[PDB]
DNA sequence: CTAGTTGATCTCATATCAGGAGAAGGAGCAGAGCG
């Protein structure tokens, strides 16, 4: 086995099977969880992201870390073709797992709230979409969720979106996001994943973009004169440091 | 005494009888030492002290004038009476001084070369000591009633910040990130105070007359609120769970950073289980505080029994902090008292106030 | 930067913590005593304590308890220092090899915390799943066994009681369960709580909290068949299992309190209970069938004050003190006629808490000797420490009161004597002692019916023998006696002497000489002298022809050691030496240049001469003082050269250095007799014998410590040597109880002389302060000076002030009363001791307690409470103040060199003052401004000041190279571990500058001196090899124990060289060395440590 | 029953001079108590 911090033992055919940044990355994701915060998987898309979640979540169900023995009910929100890929991984990579599907093709073949109750008892790993969250945020939001990890979490990166509220509900501080790319026009859109993730990080979002989003944006342009160019390069740098903790983008 | 000296030279009592013991008997002696002065330079009242952690050789004050004062507590001169000279000061033509009152300043922890303070003016200046320029600015949107930086991380080096505004900030020194805060007050903060104990504890005290106790690494809001009654009195948390029955404007972790002291413009401090938040019904009696900023009072260290010395209008009030006797009243200041600090090695205690005075407090004999 | 090499000279002797179990086999039951540093690993053989391993831990063995996990096969043992090192140790012994190997380790040392009031405690889950540490207020710190660590991760449960007095595992319960007695300003109540090592808080124990004694102190688990706790206060016992509560208020416990407990048995019947005076208590549980019926306390008897006590078996009892000697007793199951069933077996030394010492020059030899007040209460007394010669005991046999041995070849051709001879009253018995065998056969020509002063082997090839009526001269190999002579009246001869040559032997006032002739005695010369003979000699030494020309007489009223010319006993010199002793041996001997004439009184005076061949005229009388009984003086040739032996109840060899006469001492307890033997199976070996036994053995060039005993049977404070007047000076305390009545008759109440202070200055149990004055030869009380009512003796210089020539006893005392926390009364008293008498020659009443005084160039210079003021001896005979010093919170201790002064505060740790005699004041020339709790301080260099702190740390600080220039710097930082309560110079011996001498609270005796720089970083070099190389016990860092400690600092160490470890580089076989020496050869090396051991 | 298709139907994302009269407030200031 490999075996981290404080109870962390991941099973030793699992970890050999992942390369030595799934490894970090596994880790990383303990270290978070230890914090009780959350963070972005920005890894590079291709590079078998989706694998280290796996890991990291039998992991710690398998080390039954101590109001909940190991991994509570968990829920998976993800673009909507990749939902069945997911079942598919988590069948694969540990088959123990319950992996509820919430949709209408799904496995389920009853009325949706029974399913969000079983998963939220018997503890499983409820995988949904972006919709089904829009459309019951009261219904999810109501069974106490160990981890809420958002696929492609790009979606959450308009604040205002229905979506973006719905995702924000939920309690529980571990928040993942798997997001190839967390930015993707401006910053507005990194604020939106950094306050699901971690609600308090970059402030509230008029005086993040006051302070850097305004700032960062004026330093890319042609004109800008030099001295906004290097308040710029200072603001970047200090919102660099300010997320390294918590995205992971290799 | 020389029972003492006897147990400890013939090793039927542990030397640290010997220290402790006298280290209280010092700390129940004490009074205004006319033997000992502070070179006044403070046009205005005095709100804060702070004697550096590491060797407790200097001090620090912020007047209400914008001043930052750097006093030097060694006698270094051979006669038994002495004034503490400044060494330094941030005085009216400095370019940097702050522009309105200095509400708190605070060696950093670790090192006597960088300090902090914080102002009316909305701004939390970090000093280069040796230079006696500012590294750092933080801006704030709001003034700043108090600040305080960990006296334990070794790992993180954040600033947390209490302003007007209901949020409280986190001012990163490392890296200049003054983004994080943590929000679930309602109205002004304070006061704010690191555990000595735990890295990332954290405890806010708000106007609203709540205490939350934050973990400031967790995503998730405070870990506890402070409830006076334990839940005699329980409701939905939403106006509940109040520490007091006013506004909370101090807070002070005893020593081993165990309990929680925090006072209130309800007349009453009381002791919290830091760990649980629970409060340990110590009565303390009557402690009047009026303050409308935050009240900076403090707790005894390396004594048999610990001591909270707390300003009391104009006088300093000393409690026995596990069982509330109270132990006297020292009498020496004119107008109401605003900070006191204490000295570890020699159990002196430093008081500012009001009128632009700053008395020493030493034991007699 | 200073350099510094501290060593330990005597090891700590004070047991602070004693366990027994099954630590070096299932089968073995050790005794493991804690010293402060050493661990001390017995074996409880059927008869003493049989030693097997001593280790050195690097710390202070704060906890020392024994724990058996399941499966193990023999006891770990846990181990927690001061400075908070845990460590699990196992003993695995392969074969002759014995090693402490470490199953665990950690430091549990909380960051921040509140150090708990009664002290770290430990105690071991009684089915070891944990490891319960109080070690802060308010927190309880758990490590886990279960859980097989090899880190020791320990996390702390929050204990909502901050003020715990004792604390234990109790047996008998499904989870573990402590029961602690807790003091809040309601009472002091007893409390149980459930340790859930899975939830890692406590619960809800058996049996809810209790309102016990307003003094409970100790909490007793009790084994499984009666569970329940027995906690102890000062006026009851009660007993605790939930529903049972068993009550008791024996009143022969409320005299002293209880503070030390231990199991008898398995099943918890009976324990032992050690109280602070040294009574023993057995406490017994009655069962009824099984529940607890009744509690008992019968006082067994009384022991040295233990600090903890443990039952050993078969009635052994192994009493561990810090405050006096450690006791092995026995409990008979009849008591003694006096009440008592305590029997002491064996006593181990323990140099107790050292509160002064001072080094005398005693003996007038080059050698230093300290004398330490140490020991407490009952177990005062003071120690003499002097390096002494050993040898082995191999050849024993336990014949009675021998009073005679000489060396015979029985077998004629080897120049071996196989034959050794005894005269006990009146006859003589021979011993074969062929080979290493000791048995009696006879030797034909000697009488088995008479007395024999003397016998030998004599030239011509004969044997003589020298009995009580007459002499008898046997041919060796042929047959006895062909040649008698006898006095012509028959008068038993009275006094004798004999060599290889000649004969001569006294008949009462009268003497007679005789020569030997082959088959013959021949008398030539008489005299008729004034009185009695009282000793002889006539050995031809440097002889060169065969008749020795000179003898020595001393004679009876008229005593002097006189002269004689050998074939006329006539006069040739003539020389008194005074007192009413006459002489009982007398010698003459070469020590490497020329004759000289050893010749004592009854009372162990010895003078030394320098006897010329020609004139034999005494002269260069020199007087040294050796023991207190009668001696006797017979020489051992060594390789080297004549080394003469003194006997009497201090044995010494007697030797020569360098043409200087040296006195050293022999550790063995008393030698009646001594004879040279080279057997054959006995090389250049000694015959010493006792009143008991024969012993025999060699000489050891290896010196071992000699530590005399004094019992003074009450507290010493402070000694002084006054060489004018023979005698020390020595501060006592007792303890009185009712007016009053002395517990016990102390060495104040025995005095031969005694007076009581009548002053005109001022106008349950109380402590009496007494000025005892002591023989320095015979360590008899000659005077005891008792002080005021409520008057505490604090400091006492001897000294001699301005110009008077008298030498005085100068005692600085304070008033103590219990209405106050300072004594504001006190008084400087000046006695003179002459005539067998203390008179007050002077007196001066000061405002407070004169915790020290130190004669500053003529004048004294006392401390009185914040104030250092220097005091002038006026024509008049008063002391008149000079100047006066106040920036100061309690000037403790005063040193002195030259026109300096530093003094040590309470807490603000030293200050160097300058007396400026132009101007007639003090100044403060530098200052330490560090918090330091000062226990002692030294001056070393004229800029180096030693100083020691109450948290067991030793600084040197140093004048600096502006108003920074009146900061000491604080150069040299160093952990002994000890608590240093007096520094002194000297030194125990006849590369390194100063030697400075310390004494401790456990009874180390340690050794600081200077060292230059270029071999401090030669030191400082192989130091940190030796680190990488030696292995500690409990995987503890050397520089982390050396590290200075204190609550609020934490520095490494720095200018202090751990004389210890570098000593240790002897002590690692020949390839370690080589992995220590990789970057000169090691031989260098070992020569150096070698001269640096040449210093204690 | 089950895929497949097909409307709705929602969400989310993309970008730079000949007026006059009267009423209300404020400012300046004399002066009167008055503490």
């Amino acid at each position: 086995d490999a075996e981290f911090d404080e109870g962390f033992k991941v099973p030793g055919f699992l970890f050999k099977k992942l390369f030595k940044y799934q490894q970090t990355g596994v880790r990383w994701l303990w270290e978070l969880h230890c914090q009780q915060a959350g963070g972005i998987l920005g890894d590079e898309m291709g590079l078998g992201r989706t694998i280290q979640i796996i890991a990291f979540l039998a992991g710690l169900s398998y080390s039954k870390i101590r109001r909940f023995e190991g991994l509570g009910p968990t829920v998976i929100v993800c673009p909507t073709t990749v939902m069945h890929q997911w079942v598919k991984e988590f069948h694969t990579w540990w088959p123990p797992f319950r992996v509820a599907i919430l949709h209408e093709t799904g496995s389920y073949t009853h009325k949706k709230e029974k399913l969000i109750r079983d998963v939220a008892h018997c503890h499983g790993i409820l995988i949904t979409s972006y919709s089904y969250i829009r459309l019951m945020q009261d219904d999810i939001s109501r069974y106490d969720w160990h981890y809420v990890i958002l696929d492609e979490g790009h979606k959450i990166r308009n604040p205002n979106a229905a979506v973006t509220l719905a995702c924000k509900q939920f309690r529980t501080p571990h928040r993942i996001i798997l997001s190839g790319s967390p930015m993707q026009n401006n910053l507005r859109e990194l604020w939106s994943l950094f306050d699901f993730i971690f609600p308090g990080k970059l402030g509230t979002l008029p005086v993040f973009m006051e302070q850097f989003s305004v700032p960062i944006t004026m330093g890319g342009y042609s004109n800008a004169s030099p001295v906004q160019v290097k308040t710029a390069y200072k603001c970047a740098c200090v919102l660099r440091d300010t997320i390294n903790p918590y995205l992971l983008r290799r | 005494m020389l029972g003492f000296l006897s147990a400890r030279q013939t090793g039927l009592e542990d030397p640290l009888r010997l220290r402790r013991a006298e280290s209280t008997r010092r700390v129940l002696g004490l009074e205004l030492n006319k033997d000992r002065d502070v070179e006044r330079i403070h046009g205005g009242g005095i709100n804060t002290l702070d004697i550096e952690p590491v060797e407790g050789r200097y001090m620090l004050s912020g007047g209400s004038d914008g001043v930052i004062v750097l006093y030097d507590l060694e006698n270094s001169s051979r006669q038994s009476y002495y004034t503490c000279k400044a060494v330094c000061s941030i005085g009216r033509d400095h370019p940097d001084v702050h522009r309105y009152s200095v509400e708190t300043v605070q060696w950093y922890p670790h090192d006597t070369g960088m300090f902090t303070s914080s102002s009316f003016d909305k701004t939390l200046k970090v000093w280069d000591t040796n230079t006696l320029q500012t590294a750092d600015v933080f801006n704030f949107e709001e003034t700043v009633y108090s600040h305080h930086m960990s006296p334990v991380s070794t790992k993180h080096c954040l600033v947390a910040v209490g302003t007007r505004g209901p949020k409280v900030q986190l001012c990163d020194l490392k890296s200049g990130s003054c983004s994080h805060i943590l929000q679930g007050h309602r109205q002004e903060i304070l006061a704010v105070s690191w555990s000595p104990r735990y890295d990332y504890i954290l405890a806010t005290a708000s106007a609203d007359s709540r205490v939350k106790l934050w973990d400031v690494r967790r995503a998730s809001g405070c870990l506890i609120t402070l409830d006076q009654h334990n839940g005699k009195k329980s409701q939905a948390v939403e106006s509940a769970n109040t520490a007091h029955n006013g506004k909370v404007n101090g807070l002070c972790f005893t020593s081993d950073g165990l309990h929680l002291l925090t006072v209130g413009t309800d007349n009453r401090m009381r002791l919290w289980n830091s760990s649980n938040g629970e409060n340990t019904l110590v009565n303390y009696g009557k402690v009047c505080n009026n303050s409308k900023k935050g009240l900076k009072f403090t707790v005894s260290c390396g004594c048999s029994s610990e001591f909270v010395f707390v300003p009391y209008g104009s006088t300093i009030a000393v409690y026995t902090v596990y069982s509330g006797e109270q132990i006297t009243m020292l009498k020496g200041h004119y107008k109401t008292v605003d900070c006191c600090v204490f000295q570890s090695n020699f159990q002196e205690l430093y008081s500012g106030s009001r009128d632009c005075n700053i008395l020493a407090w030493v034991p007699s004999l | 930067m200073s350099y510094n090499y501290v060593v330990t000279a005597q090891k700590p002797t004070a047991v602070n913590g004693c366990v027994t179990g099954h630590f070096t086999s299932a089968e073995d039951l050790n005794l493991l005593i804690a010293k402060n540093t050493r661990l001390e690993i017995y074996v409880v053989t059927a008869e003493g304590l049989r030693p097997v391993k001593e280790v050195g831990m690097y710390g202070k063995i704060a906890v020392m308890e024994l724990f058996r996990p399941k499966g193990e096969s023999k006891d770990l043992l846990f181990i927690l220092t001061a400075k908070y090192n845990a460590c699990i140790l196992e003993y695995k012994q392969s074969g002759e090899s014995i090693d402490i190997i470490t199953r665990a380790h950690g430091n549990v040392q909380d960051r921040i915390g509140r150090p708990s009031e009664t002290g770290i405690i430990g105690i071991i889950d009684p089915e070891c799943r944990m490891i319960g540490l109080r070690l802060y207020d308010g927190l309880f710190k758990v490590i886990p066994l279960d859980r097989d660590n090899k880190e020791l991760k320990a996390f702390n449960i929050r204990l909502e009681e901050l003020h715990v007095i004792d604390v234990k595992f109790l047996y008998g319960c499904q989870a573990p369960t402590i029961c602690f007695v807790y003091q809040d300003p309601q009472g002091r109540h007893v409390k149980t709580y459930e340790v859930s090592l899975r939830e890692k808080e406590f619960n809800k124990g058996p049996w809810k909290q209790e309102n016990v004694e307003a003094e409970a102190s100790m909490v007793i688990a009790v084994p499984e068949p009666f569970g329940g706790a027995i906690i102890i206060g000062q006026e009851s016992i009660t007993y605790h299992n939930g529903d049972k509560y068993l009550a008791i208020a024996p009143p022969i416990i409320k005299q002293s309190t209880i503070v030390c407990h231990n199991r008898v048995d398995p099943n918890g019947s009976r324990y032992l209970l050690g109280d602070m005076e040294g009574r023993l208590f057995m406490l017994l549980l009655e069962k009824e069938e099984v529940t607890l019926k009744d509690l008992r306390v019968e006082l067994l008897g009384e022991t040295s004050i233990a600090e903890c006590l443990t039952y050993l078996d078969n009635g052994v009892v192994f009493v561990g003190s810090r405050l006096g000697d450690s006791q092995l007793v026995k409990l008979n199951v009849d008591s003694n006629e006096q009440g008592s069933y305590v029997v002491a077996m064996e006593t181990f030394t323990n140099l107790g808490p050292i509160v002064d010492m001072c080094v005398v020059d005693l003996e007038r030899q080059g050698q230093g000797q300290l004398v330490t007040c140490s020991g407490a209460f009952k177990e005062g007394s003071l120690r003499i420490i002097r390096n002494g010669i050993g040898i082995h005991e191999h050849a024993s046999i336990d014949l009675p009161g021998i009073k005679g041995l000489w060396p015979l070849r029985s077998d004629p051709n080897r120049e071996t004597d196989d034959t050794l001879v005894l005269s006990f009253v009146g006859q003589t018995r021979v011993l074969m002692l062929n080979g290493e065998e000791v048995e009696e056969t006879e030797l034909m020509g000697f009488v088995d019916d008479q007395q024999t002063f003397f016998c030998g082997n004599v030239a011509h090839q004969q044997l003589i023998q020298i009995t009580s009526a007459s002499v008898r001269l046997v041919s060796q190999e042929p047959k006895a006696l062909v040649s008698e002579w006898k006095e012509p009246q028959a008068k038993n001869i009275s006094v004798a002497s004999c060599n290889s040559s000649q004969v001569v032997v006294a008949v009462g006032r009268a003497l007679y000489y005789l020569q030997i002739h082959p088959q013959e005695l021949r008398q030539i010369s008489h005299t008729e002298m004034e009185h009695e003979v009282a000793c002889l000699d006539i050995t031809p030494l440097g002889d060169s022809n065969g008749l020795s020309p000179l003898c020595a007489i001393g004679l009876w009223t008229d005593i002097s050691a006189r002269i004689l010319k050998l074939p006329s006993f006539e006069l040739l010199h003539k020389e008194m030496l005074g007192g009413e002793i006459i002489p009982r041996s007398i010698l003459m001997t070469t020590f490497e240049s020329s004759h000289y004439l050893l010749c004592a009184l009854g009372d162990g005076a010895l003078f030394y001469f320098g006897l010329n061949i020609e004139t034999g005229l005494l002269s260069d009388r020199k007087k040294v003082t050796l023991g207190t009984q009668p001696t006797v003086l017979r020489t051992f040739r060594s390789l080297s050269t004549t080394n003469v032996f003194a006997c009497s109840d201090r044995p010494t060899v007697i030797y020569s250095s360098n043409h200087k006469l040296v006195f050293s001492n022999v550790n063995l307890k008393e030698v009646n007799y001594m004879c040279p033997l080279n057997s054959d199976g006995y090389p250049d070996s000694l015959a010493l014998a006792n009143n008991s036994t024969l012993t025999i053995g060699t000489i050891d060039e290896i010196q071992k410590l000699h530590i005399r005993t004094v019992p003074l049977y009450e507290s010493p404070r402070k000694i002084c040597y006054q060489e004018v007047s023979q005698c020390f000076g020595v501060l006592s305390s007792r303890i009185e109880v009712q007016g009053t009545t002395a517990l016990r008759p102390s060495a104040s109440t025995q005095a031969l002389s005694s007076s009581v202070s009548s002053s005109k200055l001022f106008s349950e149990e109380v402590e009496v302060h007494n000025l005892l004055i002591i023989d320095q030869h015979t360590f008899e009380v000659l005077h005891a000076h008792q002080f005021l009512q409520n008057e505490y003796a604090l400091s006492l210089v001897s000294c001699k002030l301005g110009k008077d020539p008298n030498t005085y006893f100068i005692v600085g005392t304070a008033m103590v009363y219990p209405e106050e926390a300072e004594p504001k009364q006190g008084r400087i008293v000046v006695f003179q001791y002459s005539d067998g008498k203390l008179q007050t020659v002077a007196e001066k009443e000061v405002k407070g307690a004169v915790y020290s005084m130190v004669e500053f160039n003529g004048k004294l210079l006392a401390s009185i409470n914040s104030t250092v003021r220097l005091y002038e001896w006026t024509t008049e005979k008063e002391l008149r103040t000079e100047c006066n010093h106040y920036n100061n919170i309690m000037a403790l201790y005063l040193k002195t060199k030259g026109d300096f002064i530093l003094v040590g505060d309470l807490m603000r740790s030293v200050l160097l003052l300058a007396y400026k005699p132009m101007e007639g004041n003090f100044e403060e020339i530098a200052r330490d401004f560090n918090p330091n709790w000062m226990s002692a301080v030294e001056i070393l260099d004229d800029d180096n000041f030693l100083g020691a702190e109450n948290a067991f740390n030793l600084f040197v600080c140093q004048k600096d190279s502006d108003e920074e220039r009146q900061h000491l710097q604080e150069v040299g930082l160093f952990h002994l571990g000890e608590f240093v309560n007096v520094f002194c110079h000297g030194s125990l011996v006849m590369p390194t500058q100063g030697s400075v001498l310390f004494g401790t609270v456990n009874g180390m005796i340690g050794l600081v001196t200077s060292l230059s720089e270029s071999w401090y970083n030669l030191l400082l070099d192989m130091q940190n090899r030796l680190n990488k190389v030696i292995k500690s016990v409990g995987k503890i860092e050397h520089s982390f124990w050396r590290s200075f400690h204190t609550e609020r600092k934490t520095e490494p160490a720095t200018g202090f060289i751990d004389g210890d470890l570098i000593e240790s580089f002897l002590d690692i076989s020949r390839p370690k060395m080589q992995e220590v020496v990789a970057n000169a050869t090691a031989d260098d090396l070992i020569k150096v440590v070698e001269e640096l051991t040449r210093i204690h």
